[PDB]
């Protein structure tokens, strides 16, 4: 999304799968800590500018 | 399923632009994969409008919109550069004239 | 710092293992290995089969 | 201990015999010629018997390919954005950028989306 | 089963072909025309040039 230059677009995407994560019922609650830790420490890898 | 093909529209969007498709034949490939997924759906679970299904389909109107995107700015891309070297190969033969 | 040089010793481990096993290996025992390699040649031919068989992007290689 | 080795004692025991049997074999030798060839004519028919010889697990295998597939894409694209500051392509391209877009302060847009994140759709329906 | 999947599917299309009549959809229809207008006199050009 960000290659094109609208982080807009990234932020909905990002949320999009942290609100499917959080919602699921088949998973305990240390998974759902788990998942999202994780991908929100991915996250910030992934950045290529200070903005 | 979903993560098949999310990954399937963007993979599919660089594929299109470098054919030199119009972005016709793009938006229906796109209407025709859309529909195939909502149809299945069917099957695999009521898709009764709760909290899950809602997110599921929030996150398949983002996979949609993010190919929607990029396709443009790629051919915004593409354009420029064959610009520039269609210019250079017309100065080129201004010069072999101007020898000749 | 003897920390930042961990990976690096970590994928060096491994070739020196396999150094000293190779050499081991051809201690242990060899006119049939060198037929086998011969035989390779026809893949080499099997392969030279193929082998031996051997609107502005059209305007610009006109232009060239 | 002295008992905890005996059986690689008994093992090992075995090795030895072999070892000296093997040379009264070869002492016992100019049948070396006769020998060869068998392996040697073995070797090709073996050779030849070789030659003649010679849901969800689907689509997380499709996953996988398009995912290679992806990673590469991106690849091969990153080194044109990379030549930003001498190209003058990617400047006359954010020129017409920044002209469309017409039609900030970044930490404020994060707090706002994150106000609502997990709500979006409930609330749009 | 078949009658509700139905009704639940064609709810489904429907919010998904509305979505992008309401306000920032519609802005984004706007940005696409422009950027079509953008590269389309860039091909002309490279072709006449060629």
């Amino acid at each position: 999304a960000q290659q094109s230059g609208d982080t807009e677009q990234a932020l909905q995407n990002v949320n999009s799968f942290i609100s499917s994560v959080t919602h699921d019922d088949s998973i305990t609650a240390e998974n759902k800590i788990k998942y999202t830790s994780q991908f929100v420490v991915n996250a910030f890898a992934n950045a290529n500018s200070t903005g | 399923a979903l993560a098949s093909f999310q990954l399937g529209l963007q993979n599919t969007a660089q594929q299109y632009v470098n054919s030199g498709k119009t972005p016709e034949e793009f938006n229906v490939h796109v209407q025709q994969q859309t529909n195939q997924l909502l149809q299945e759906a069917g099957a695999q679970g009521l898709n009764l409008n709760d909290k899950d299904w809602q997110a599921w389909l929030g996150s398949v109107e983002h996979s949609r919109n993010t190919a929607n995107a990029s396709y443009q700015d790629l051919n915004l891309k593409r354009a420029a550069v064959l610009q520039e070297q269609s210019w250079g190969a017309r100065g080129n033969a201004a010069i072999a004239d101007f020898v000749t | 710092m003897i920390w930042m040089f961990a990976a690096a010793a970590a994928q060096m481990i491994q070739g020196g293992l396999q150094y000293a096993q190779d050499a081991k290996n051809q201690r242990r025992q060899k006119a049939d290995q060198k037929y086998n390699e011969a035989v390779r040649s026809a893949s080499a031919r099997q392969i030279t089969e193929i082998n031996t068989q051997r609107s502005v992007e059209q305007n610009l290689q006109e232009v060239g | 201990m002295i008992w905890m080795f005996a059986a690689a004692a008994a093992q090992m025991i075995q090795g030895g015999l072999q070892y000296a049997q093997d040379a009264k074999n070869q002492r016992r030798q100019a049948d070396q010629k006769y020998n060869e060839a068998v392996r040697s004519a073995s070797a090709r028919q073996i050779t030849e018997i070789n030659t003649q010889r010679s849901s969800v697990e689907q689509n997380l295998q499709e996953v996988g390919v398009q995912l290679a597939a992806a990673e590469g894409n991106l690849m091969q694209n990153a080194e044109l954005t990379e030549l930003s500051l001498d190209s003058s392509v990617m400047n006359t391209v954010d020129q017409a950028r920044n002209s469309i877009r017409e039609l900030t302060d970044w930490a404020a847009t994060g707090s706002a989306v994150g106000q609502i994140g997990t709500s979006m759709v409930a609330n749009k329906l | 089963k078949t009658a509700q999947a139905a009704q639940q599917t064609a709810s489904a299309k429907g919010y998904l072909e509305g979505q992008q009549d309401s306000q920032q959809g519609r802005e984004k229809q706007v940005r696409n025309f422009f950027t079509k207008e953008a590269y389309e006199q860039g091909y002309n050009s490279a072709s006449v040039n060629s």
